[PDB]
């Protein structure tokens, strides 16, 4: 068997439960087979015995590392089946803490790789900025992770007064600390050799597999849903995609680094231009009614009751919508019958496609090589796993 | 005699930790030429070490020239050898 | 400036009442600092808040022995804060 | 002299030293890992109270299940459970694995760790909040604390 | 009285030795923004006796394994690392060898059986790979360490340690031999397998002897660890950075000594918070390839510079 | 708009500026002094039990079921908050009190089951069920999680007063 | 709150001014 | 703020010159007050045996012009 | 050249490494010391020097060494 040897699930190196049954020649990795479902929790089926509002805490759970963009994908195609769009400001706001999540994911994923190359200082770093992070989460939806804030029809609840004034000072400084991490790991005379020409995949092949994500822009391929397809409001703002050529682990790194240098400018335009409005649709018929509403109004408790009892009732339909969560592109295949509850939701992983890559890109290459290659893919069980 | 007493008691020392630990909680084919070539490699340079410890000995030698001559020419060769292993595939992992 | 800190964390191990108070709350806490006293909740507890010190550290609430006759000097726990006071501590409110 | 004393007092001592020092083997299922990392980040330091960072599956005191045990992951669970050292502890963390959480309907998911692994300390909230896993851990430190081994072999 | 120059000399160092954990887990939190451990006890002193009362008590489980080499292992590393500190010769050393300084070369080289014993006692994958490339690093870091000290030796006159502080009675031997300062200190982080170059207990790479080590023999390997850390730092504090000496008082030489050994043992600390771990392949890369043809060069310049410079050393 | 990342003479001046990168470790000195930085940075964590992390008044914590300052229990049993629990958690079971109001006689949060989704707080029509500020209920054993509406209603009793401040100030944006 | 002295350690460790973007927020 | 660190490292200091000045006065205390002869070479200990003959039992004792 | 130009900015040690190898392997034989080392060597006295008996008509120092005939190291003095 080569000495076939269980990468194991307990292992710090695994993100969460990963056994990649690995026969390798003394130090040399002949062949990889990662396997899937330590983590498969049953999230597509659970779905169909559950309302469209019941059934978006799921898609926080799916990749939590991303807690809101993913909300935000599930949203939108809610949306689109009915046929309806949010207000103004709700649209700033998912972008707003859109983009806020896109760093929180990528602290996670640069620091987390460092921390299976063995850096650990960038992450106790970065985590002390997280942590400022996730409070904007809470006192924007109460949680820390996991919020439920983006619903099928707007946020939920309109900004706390004052938080703007808050995600401008992080803002205004978090730049330094992208830079420090640089100061330590972009040069650093050993991280481009663990990382530099380690998994490259062509630009033919990652589209081939499916790839699309930094995966797909690190090898020069320029593809962002985000402007190519634009969803929400990310269409009136403007950012540069981080293009990378010589696609290897360092390179999509640099993109990495490079979107949460982007997102910072996509942040700053929210709060310098964020509408005054309503967060959510005014069709009580997809939106639940404001509470003054339904405790002094007869239609607004009806309203009220049948929603949270009953449920939206989306026409009968399918979608299949991509917004570009963190990881890549995170879609949800929705078909809909005219019930209330779904009938089917296929989530479509950044990171389905991307393991079954490991094997592809991972060649010839030494336990270490490894390592490194499954922190350059952002894997995180829940949305592979679902 | 005194190395002696000082290693006793530093076995010693160290045999009680282990039997401490013990006692006091009472409440297959790995092979890669790589890896033998190195082990070779490192003793042909250990051995050559060996014949260079000496040096410090042979600097006071009256001949001076011939000490040096040698020193050199057994750096060298075996530098040489070093050289050769990196044509080999040797060193090369 | 190091003549300032050598002078100013003598205060702050001079401010605790006695010798006593010191070891103990050196013991308890293992942080020495000095700040006013917001008040005293009738389980014993007593509050304090320094502007001066950063968000996560400003509001600190030094625990009470026996404050349901427990032995709480070594086992502090956070629940023995009442709820009334728990909003303040966790700056859920800026109001004592 | 009395004996009594003398165990009583030994056993603090080494109740103490587990107590001081747990080193915790975090096992990372799901997301309220994310929600430990926090812990083991700055705001929250765990070092300060004697957790280390994260040691091997030998090393270590406590097993911290954070996230869904899926039945696939539940034989594995116990052999790491059973790989650990004589004086062992287990703090189950989150709805999805206190019990079955979001996903205890589901057929592939254990409806609970102390199915698996018996749990001294459950440490409840979807991502349980990181200061709730220190107040937990906190609260396993007490457990040890009370913990009485020597009288009862004295008085055995 | 040897008896009591035994207890100092051994105890102080094991008290120091669990002192530099505790400097350990603070100077790698400060530089990563945490306190570090301070709340057992006063900031953190007694939280290196706290864990090893805890590693003690624990199960030493004994693998469904060989016994000897299994208890062999740890015994034999702590051995050998407190018995190099025999000869080390601050102020006056306790059992002065005239070959003191091979007597350290070999005691070194017997601690990788240790590595090698512990990785096939544990007979489970992970042991075997991880003991097998900890061995070879090691043993290949040997070579340059070896020929590094060599060139030193033949600018020093003799293999006894104590020359050298009649050698750095004007200038410390790092203005001269700089070059193999560094290439003795970065051999020094290797063969402490500490952060830079510690592959052995990456764990990422192999969660690897100690895998399946826990309690006493954890431990005991531990200390030794540890005791090295400052055990050859301190060579690089006798050798490279001489501590000045004056006869009258030779505390002096011990509290400069006490100075530079703690600093250059923080300066492996804060490398490895700074730096990622080396490949496998990448540490003996530059062994073979980076170090090697230097140091063997600079040996041949250290038999050169006394012979032309009419500065051959004076034996004894 | 895009950007490249990653794309890309020999003078001795370059050269040897490159030799001594190499030779001397000049950027690995860079990455030293970064965190030698830090190390005089005043370091962020909070003393747990003394200091305790920002929370603001919508943070979820634990249930608690609250009651008219009268002395009635708000929750009047129309039983939605069952209805919309995504994880099945609330049973509510319910007859007529002698009163003859409208109370439920089983009222059973599974906190295990609960994913703190805090839905309930929004579904609740005289919002009897609320997600009270406390985080801190780790139990040493599984069934004390499971929580009656005695549990509840004495959750409630204690955090009144807090669960009234923080309902105080989100009521408006609700 | 840092010594000048001790903060100008880190300033010049670091390269560039962490006085201006502090870890430590402030009212 | 950094100031703690420096606890933990006193002890470690404090534990490693007690060794150096302990072993270096209970030499200069077993050998009489003059540093232990260091015998490399056997001319050494040769001269040091005849101190040995030469007075008492112990070379350390030192006889003068006036014997 | 060139290419000695990019090895000396691309591994750039092994250019040392032989740099310093001839280095080494030139100053011996161009030097004004070289040559004192196997004298200064030569001269340090480690075994007696055993007299010979003065048949007659010799220059070795006879009687006190201090006698002006002989071997000096006036030449290690003041070197
Ligand atoms: C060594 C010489 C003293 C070093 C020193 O005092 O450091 C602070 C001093 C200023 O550093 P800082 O980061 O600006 O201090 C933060 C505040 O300004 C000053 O901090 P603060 O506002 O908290 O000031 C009060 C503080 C004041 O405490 C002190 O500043 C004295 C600390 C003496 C340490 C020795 O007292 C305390 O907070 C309680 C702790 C007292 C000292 C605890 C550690 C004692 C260790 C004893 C064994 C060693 O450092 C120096 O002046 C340079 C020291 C050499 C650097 C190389
Ligand atoms: C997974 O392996 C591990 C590491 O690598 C990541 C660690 O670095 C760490 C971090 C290091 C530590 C917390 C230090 C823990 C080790 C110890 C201090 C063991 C205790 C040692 C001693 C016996 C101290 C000496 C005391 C005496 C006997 C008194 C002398 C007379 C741990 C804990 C670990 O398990
Ligand atoms: C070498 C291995 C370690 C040797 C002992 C090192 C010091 C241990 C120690 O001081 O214990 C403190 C501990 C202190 O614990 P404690 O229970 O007294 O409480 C102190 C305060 N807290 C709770 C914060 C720790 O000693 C004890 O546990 C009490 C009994 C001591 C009995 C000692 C003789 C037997
Ligand atoms: C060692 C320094 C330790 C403290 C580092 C932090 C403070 C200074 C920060 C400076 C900085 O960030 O830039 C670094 C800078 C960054 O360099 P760079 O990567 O920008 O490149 C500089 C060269 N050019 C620009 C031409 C490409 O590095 C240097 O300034 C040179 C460092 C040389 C290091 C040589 C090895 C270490 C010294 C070995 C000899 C012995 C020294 C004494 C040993 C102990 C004696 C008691
Ligand atoms: C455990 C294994 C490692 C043990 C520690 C490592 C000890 C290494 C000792 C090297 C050999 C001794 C040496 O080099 O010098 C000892 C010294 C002779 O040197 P020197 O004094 O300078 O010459 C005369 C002028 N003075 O004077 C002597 O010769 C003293 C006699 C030799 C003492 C050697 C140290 C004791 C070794 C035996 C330990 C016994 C336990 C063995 C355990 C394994 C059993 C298989
Ligand atoms: C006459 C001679 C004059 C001088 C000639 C040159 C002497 C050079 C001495 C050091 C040799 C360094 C070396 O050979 O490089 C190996 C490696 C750097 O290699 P790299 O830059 O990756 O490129 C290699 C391929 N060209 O080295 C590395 O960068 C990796 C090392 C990793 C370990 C940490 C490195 C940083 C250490 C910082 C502290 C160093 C303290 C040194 C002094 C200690 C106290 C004396
Ligand atoms: C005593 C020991 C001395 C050194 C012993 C070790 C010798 C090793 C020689 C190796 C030669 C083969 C080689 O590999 O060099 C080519 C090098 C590419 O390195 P490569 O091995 O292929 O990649 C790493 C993975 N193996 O890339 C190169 O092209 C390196 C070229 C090196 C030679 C360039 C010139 C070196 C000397 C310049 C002298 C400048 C002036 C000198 C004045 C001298 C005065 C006496
Ligand atoms: C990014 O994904 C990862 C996790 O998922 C949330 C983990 O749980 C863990 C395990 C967490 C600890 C603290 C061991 C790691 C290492 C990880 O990389
Ligand atoms: S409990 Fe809530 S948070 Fe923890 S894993 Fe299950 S879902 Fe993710
Ligand atoms: S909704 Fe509010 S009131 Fe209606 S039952 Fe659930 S809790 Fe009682």
């Amino acid at each position: 068997t080569n000495m076939t040897l269980n990468f194991g699930p307990q292992h710090p190196a695994a993100h969460g439960v990963l056994r990649l049954v690995l026969e390798l020649s003394g130090e040399m990795v002949r062949k990889c087979d990662p396997h899937i479902g330590l983590l498969h929790r049953g999230t597509e089926k659970l779905i169909e015995y559950k309302t469209y509002l019941q059934a978006l805490p799921y898609f926080d759970r799916l990749d939590y590392v991303s807690m809101m963009c993913n909300e935000q994908a599930y949203s939108i195609a809610v949306e689109k089946l009915l046929n309806i769009q949010p207000p103004p400001r709700a649209q700033w706001i998912r972008v707003l803490f859109g983009e806020i999540t896109r760093i929180l994911n990528h602290i996670m994923a640069v620091t987390t790789h460092a921390l299976d190359i063995g850096a650990m200082t960038p992450f106790f770093w970065m985590f002390e900025e997280r942590e400022k992070m996730f409070e904007f989460y809470e006192r924007v939806s109460g949680a820390r992770m996991h919020a439920a804030y983006i619903r099928p029809g707007g946020v939920h609840q309109d900004l706390p007064l004052g938080l703007l004034d808050d995600i401008y000072e992080f803002s205004k400084n978090f730049s330094l600390r992208i830079d420090e991490v640089e100061e330590m790991l972009t040069n650093n005379r050993i991280w481009r050799n663990r990382t530099v020409d380690i998994g490259v995949v062509t630009a033919e092949d990652a589209l081939n597999y499916g790839f699309s994500g930094v995966m797909l822009r690190g090898s020069g391929i320029q593809w962002d849903l985000r402007k190519t397809q634009p969803y929400d409001v990310y269409d009136q703002v403007e950012f540069d995609v981080p293009i990378g050529s010589r696609g290897d682990c360092y390179d999509r790194y640099l993109c990495r680094v490079e979107e949460m240098r982007q997102s910072l400018r996509i942040i700053e335009q929210c709060l310098n231009k964020m509408p005054p409005g309503e967060i959510k649709v005014d069709d009580a018929k997809v939106s639940p009614p404001k509470r003054a509403e339904m405790k002094t109004s007869m239609e607004s408790l009806i309203h009220h009751f049948k929603l949270y009892t009953e449920g939206y009732q989306v026409p009968p339909g399918a979608t299949y919508t991509a917004i570009e969560a963190p990881k890549g592109e995170f879609g949800v295949y929705l078909v809909s019958d005219g019930s209330s509850r779904p009938y089917r939701c296929k989530i479509k992983a950044p990171g389905f496609a991307h393991l079954a890559g490991l094997d592809k890109m991972s060649k010839g290459h030494m336990l270490a090589d490894v390592v490194a290659i499954i922190g350059t893919q952002d894997i995180v069980f829940g949305e592979i796993d679902r | 005699m005194n190395l002696y007493t000082v290693i006793f008691i530093n076995i010693l020392l160290s045999l009680t930790l282990i039997l401490v630990a013990f006692w006091l909680p009472q409440m297959r084919l790995p092979f890669s030429m790589k890896f033998f070539l190195v082990a070779i490699t490192f003793l042909l340079f250990d051995l050559e070490i060996a014949l260079l410890l000496p040096l410090p000995w042979a600097i006071q030698t009256i001949k001076t020239s011939t000490m040096m001559i040698m020193a050199f020419i057994l750096v060298t060769i075996l530098s040489l050898g070093l050289a050769y292993e990196w044509t080999q595939k040797g060193l090369e992992w | 400036e190091l003549v300032e800190v050598l002078k100013r964390g003598v205060q702050q191990v001079t401010g605790h009442g006695g010798l006593r108070g010191l070891l103990r709350v050196f013991f308890r806490a293992n942080d020495i600092r000095i700040g006013t006293l917001v008040g005293e909740d009738k389980y014993g507890n007593k509050y304090y808040e320094d502007n001066k010190q950063f968000f996560g550290r400003h509001r600190w609430v030094i625990y009470t022995t026996e404050m349901n006759g427990k032995n709480t000097f070594w086992d502090v726990d956070g629940s023995m804060v009442p709820p009334e006071w728990h909003r303040w501590l966790h700056c859920m409110t800026d109001d004592p | 002299s009395r004996a009594e004393y003398v165990v009583t007092k030994l056993d603090d001592l080494i109740n103490w030293a587990r107590r001081s020092s747990l080193w915790p083997m975090t096992f990372g299922l799901a997301c309220c890992a994310v929600e430990m990392m926090h812990m083991a980040a700055p705001r929250y330091d765990m070092d300060r109270f004697g957790v280390v960072f994260r040691a091997s599956p030998r090393q270590a005191d406590v097993m911290i299940v954070a996230g869904t045990l899926t039945n696939k992951m539940a034989p594995a669970l116990r052999k790491v459970y059973d790989q650990m050292p004589e004086p062992r502890y287990v703090v189950s963390m989150g709805s999805c694995a206190n019990g079955g959480g979001y996903y205890h309907y589901s057929y592939s998911v254990v409806r609970g760790c102390d199915r698996i692994v018996p749990v001294d300390i459950y440490v409840p909230g979807c991502p349980p909040t990181a200061e709730a896993l220190l107040y937990g851990i906190l609260q396993l430190q007490r457990k040890i604390k009370r913990e009485q081994k020597l009288k009862i072999w004295y008085r055995r | 009285m040897f008896f009591i120059n035994i207890l100092t000399l051994l105890v102080p160092i094991l008290i120091a030795m669990a002192f530099l954990t505790l400097v350990e887990r603070k100077i790698l939190g400060y530089m990563q923004l945490r306190k570090g451990p301070n709340i057992v006890g006063p900031y953190g002193i007694l939280q290196p006796f706290a864990d090893a009362m805890k590693l003690f008590m624990k199960e030493p489980m004994r693998p469904l394994t060989s016994m000897s080499l299994f208890i062999i292992a740890p015994t034999l590393s702590l051995t050998l690392a407190l018995s190099l500190w025999v000869p080390l010769p601050m102020p006056h050393p306790l059992i002065n060898l005239n070959l003191g300084i091979l007597f350290i070369l070999a005691t070194s080289s017997l601690s990788v059986y240790s590595i090698l014993w512990s990785g096939w006692a544990s007979n489970s994958k992970y042991s075997l790979f991880g003991a097998l490339r900890a061995v070879a690093q090691t043993i290949s870091y040997e070579v340059t360490m070896a020929i590094i000290l060599l060139s030193v030796l033949l600018m020093n006159g003799s293999y006894s340690l104590q020359t050298l502080i009649t050698t750095q009675e004007h200038m410390w031997l790092l203005l001269p031999a700089w070059p193999m300062a560094m290439m003795w200190f970065i051999s020094t982080l290797a063969e402490t397998n500490r952060a830079p170059f510690d592959l052995t207990e990456g764990e990422s790479e192999l969660v690897g002897f100690n895998v399946e080590y826990a309690a006493g023999p954890f431990a005991l390997f531990f200390m030794a660890e540890y005791t090295n850390i400052i055990l050859m730092n301190a060579l690089t504090t006798i050798i490279f950075l001489g501590p000045l000496y004056y006869i009258n008082l030779p505390e002096l030489y011990s509290t400069n000594f006490m100075m530079e050994a703690l600093l250059l043992s923080s300066t492996f600390l804060w490398i490895r918070a700074s730096y990622p771990r080396f490949r496998y392949d990448q540490l003996m890369h530059l062994l073979w390839k980076n170090f090697l043809p230097l140091t063997l060069a600079l040996c041949m310049w250290h038999i050169s510079l006394p012979i032309f410079t009419a500065g051959v050393p004076p034996y004894m | 708009t895009y950007k490249y990342v990653n794309k890309k003479e020999v003078d001795m001046k370059s050269a040897t500026d490159n030799a001594a990168r190499i030779l001397m470790w000049t950027e690995l000195i860079r990455g030293l002094g970064m965190t030698l930085s830090y190390l005089f940075r005043e370091p962020a964590t909070i003393n747990y039990p003394f200091e305790k992390g920002p929370l603001s008044p919508r943070f979820r914590g634990e249930h608690a079921l609250r009651r008219y300052p009268s002395g009635e229990e708000r929750c009047i049993a129309c039983k939605l908050c069952e209805a919309i629990c995504p994880a099945q958690a609330i049973t509510i079971e319910a007859e007529p009190r002698a009163d003859g109001s409208r109370r439920t006689t089983r009222y059973d949060i599974d906190m295990t089951k609960c994913i703190y989704c805090g839905f309930c707080q929004e579904a609740c029509p005289v919002d009897a069920i609320v997600e009270g500020p406390n985080f801190e209920f780790s139990t040493e054993t599984h069934e004390e999680l499971l929580y009656n509406k005695e549990k509840l209603l004495n959750n409630g009793d204690k955090w009144e007063a807090e669960i009234a401040a923080n309902i105080q100030a989100d009521y408006l944006y609700r | 709150s840092a010594t000048r002295v001790i903060q100008k350690l880190r300033n010049w460790a670091s390269g560039q001014d962490l006085q201006a973007k502090l870890q430590l927020r402030y009212q | 703020m950094w100031f703690e660190i420096l606890p933990g490292l006193a002890i470690m200091g404090v534990c490693l010159v007690i060794p150096g000045v302990s072993t270096a006065y209970i030499h200069k205390f077993t050998n009489g007050g003059k540093e232990k002869r260091v015998a490399r070479v056997q001319y050494q200990w040769y001269l040091m045996e005849r101190d040995r003959r030469i007075s008492g039992v112990n070379r350390y004792y030192v006889s003068k012009g006036l014997e | 050249s060139a290419f000695l130009k990019n090895a000396w900015a691309k591994e750039p040690v092994l250019v040392v490494s032989f740099s310093v190898w001839g280095l080494a392997i030139i100053m011996p034989m161009i030097s004004p010391y070289t040559k004192y080392a196997s004298m200064i060597n030569k001269a340090t006295p480690y075994n007696y020097p055993v007299p010979v008996r003065d048949d007659g008509n010799m220059p070795d120092v006879p009687s006190h060494p201090q006698d002006p005939l002989g071997p000096s190291l006036d030449w290690l003095k003041n070197l």
